[PDB]
């Protein structure tokens, strides 16, 4: 009696450690994706700022380079 | 004839940043180990 | 006498079972809160970014367009 | 009169980022994972 | 003489960002989750 | 004999729980780690563009200020 008591809380146990390890699976999943998608999105953000840098100077030196030929 | 408007590159409103929702998760490893204490083995 | 074992054993593996899903869960909610954090933290700079950049186009093109009057 | 400062727009320094540490809670599981080995039955 | 190059400022293409790669955890998780089902007792 | 199967699984259980939350700890590590790298290079991105706005922002003024100079 005392074994089939043991028995039964080890396999509630081991259920309820189950759904622990699943719920675990699915967070970490969810974080991974999300972690990921916002690497992405900031390396995205440094590519095309890079890119909108680089076209703000060219812009700023035809400035200057027309101010010149102004003055 | 005037200058056109100046394109300055990309449109960087496409870049988004998503938001994780795990709480059911974390609230569902609390009650488990809140309810492993249903599981303790007392002869 | 041996089931007493079992009993015990299994008592301090639950426990020490608890503690990991507890540190688990807090280490989860640690992570959502600071992923969630910086998500909000780089949408806001994509959001205000737009902002300053489209405000330093109006800039240019008002530079341009002195420029013109003066050319 | 001639022109003012430029207000370019925000203040970007407002923006920050947080660091999480969850350093004790990695370190609490390794402790539990090398402790469940005195917890291990030897009948 | 005429005006220099304009040096905008810091260089923002060292900014970079890393990406994690769980997939091997995560799936030994999801295995334990199935294979502790190989361990409840059935006397 | 039934005691042997329960210590026997029960020590399996146990195994691979163990698995498990190696698994979990590693992948919080990871993950920390992987956090952490992108908070300080969104921290740097921020920083680094004040800079640079502040700099076009002192361009555009001159550039302004030669303009008046010119009209």
């Amino acid at each position: 009696e005392n074994q089939k008591l043991i028995a039964n809380q080890f396999n509630s146990a081991i259920g309820k450690i189950q759904d622990s390890l699943s719920s675990t699976a699915s967070a970490l999943g969810k974080l991974q994706d999300v972690v990921n998608h916002n690497a992405q999105a900031l390396n995205t953000l440094v590519k095309q700022l890079s890119s909108k840098f680089g076209a703000i100077s060219s812009v700023l030196n035809d400035i200057f380079s027309r101010l010149d030929k102004v003055e | 004839h005037t200058s056109p408007d100046v394109d300055l590159g990309g449109d960087i409103s496409g870049i988004n940043a998503s938001v994780v929702n795990i709480q059911k998760e974390i609230d569902r490893l609390n009650e488990v180990a809140k309810n492993l204490n249903e599981s303790l083995i007392d002869l």
